[PDB]
């Protein structure tokens, strides 16, 4: 039985808790937090514009994030970022997907 | 060659010529970056806690 | 008192007096470490 405390889903933390249980006796169980962070190794201080260098700082505040920019791209929403397109003398201003199959339009 | 000339890179490529070979030439190239298993700096800090 | 006191580590010992009590006091000790010894599993995977 394994509870799920809080979960940041941009951030990747999966803070969780579950109590071993022992031969039943005087409280002896250990008590565990357990947490499983993906870290990205290749991601950039923002994950939409690519314009940022690659990050070296990983910050993982676990009060902050039980209770701004995170790490780990999603899956559900959409990360846009607008990109500069030009065909001859003139250009057009238009959007781009920093991540594919994500939430492509169905 | 020297060692400082193997610590700079330098291809240092070897041909070899045989008539029983498809293109009759074999190239190998081999530098100070050849094989070198991947190096690991794990600097782990772990006193900070102090015991919570 | 204060938090930096506390990760000082002191012994902050809470004496209680009673008629009961053999000693007629008893007291307990709190500190940074006194309760589990608090094994780490800490883990670092690589893959
Ligand atoms: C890097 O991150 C900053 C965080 O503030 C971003 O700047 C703004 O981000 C919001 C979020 O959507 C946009 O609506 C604003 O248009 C951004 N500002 C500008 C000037 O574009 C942004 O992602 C990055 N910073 C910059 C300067 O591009
Ligand atoms: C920590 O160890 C327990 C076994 O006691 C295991 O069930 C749990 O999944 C582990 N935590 C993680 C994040 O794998
Ligand atoms: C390995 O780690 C130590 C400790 O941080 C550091 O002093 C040393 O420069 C590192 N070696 C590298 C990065 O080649
Ligand atoms: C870390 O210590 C606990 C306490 O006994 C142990 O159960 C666990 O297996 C240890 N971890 C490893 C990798 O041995
Ligand atoms: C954590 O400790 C438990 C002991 O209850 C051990 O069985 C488990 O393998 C440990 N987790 C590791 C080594 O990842």
């Amino acid at each position: 039985e394994r509870i799920v405390l809080v979960d940041n889903k941009c951030k990747c933390a999966r803070i969780t808790s579950r109590i071993i249980r022992s031969s039943e006796d005087p409280n002896e169980d250990i008590v565990e937090r357990n947490i499983r962070i993906i870290v990205p190794l290749n991601n950039r201080e923002n994950i939409s514009d690519p314009t940022s260098p690659l990050r070296t700082r990983f910050v993982y505040h676990l009060s902050d994030l039980c209770k701004e920019t995170c790490y780990t791209y999603d899956r559900n929403k959409c990360y846009t970022a607008v990109v500069p397109l030009v065909y001859g003398g003139e250009t057009k201003m238009v959007e781009t997907a920093l991540t594919p199959d994500a939430c492509y339009p169905d | 060659v020297s060692e400082e000339e193997w610590n700079t890179g330098e291809t240092y490529t070897c041909v070899v010529a045989h008539e029983a070979l498809p293109n009759r030439v074999t190239e190998r190239t081999v530098d100070k970056s050849t094989g070198k298993p991947t190096l690991y700096n794990v600097s782990l800090v772990m006193s900070d806690t102090a015991g919570t």
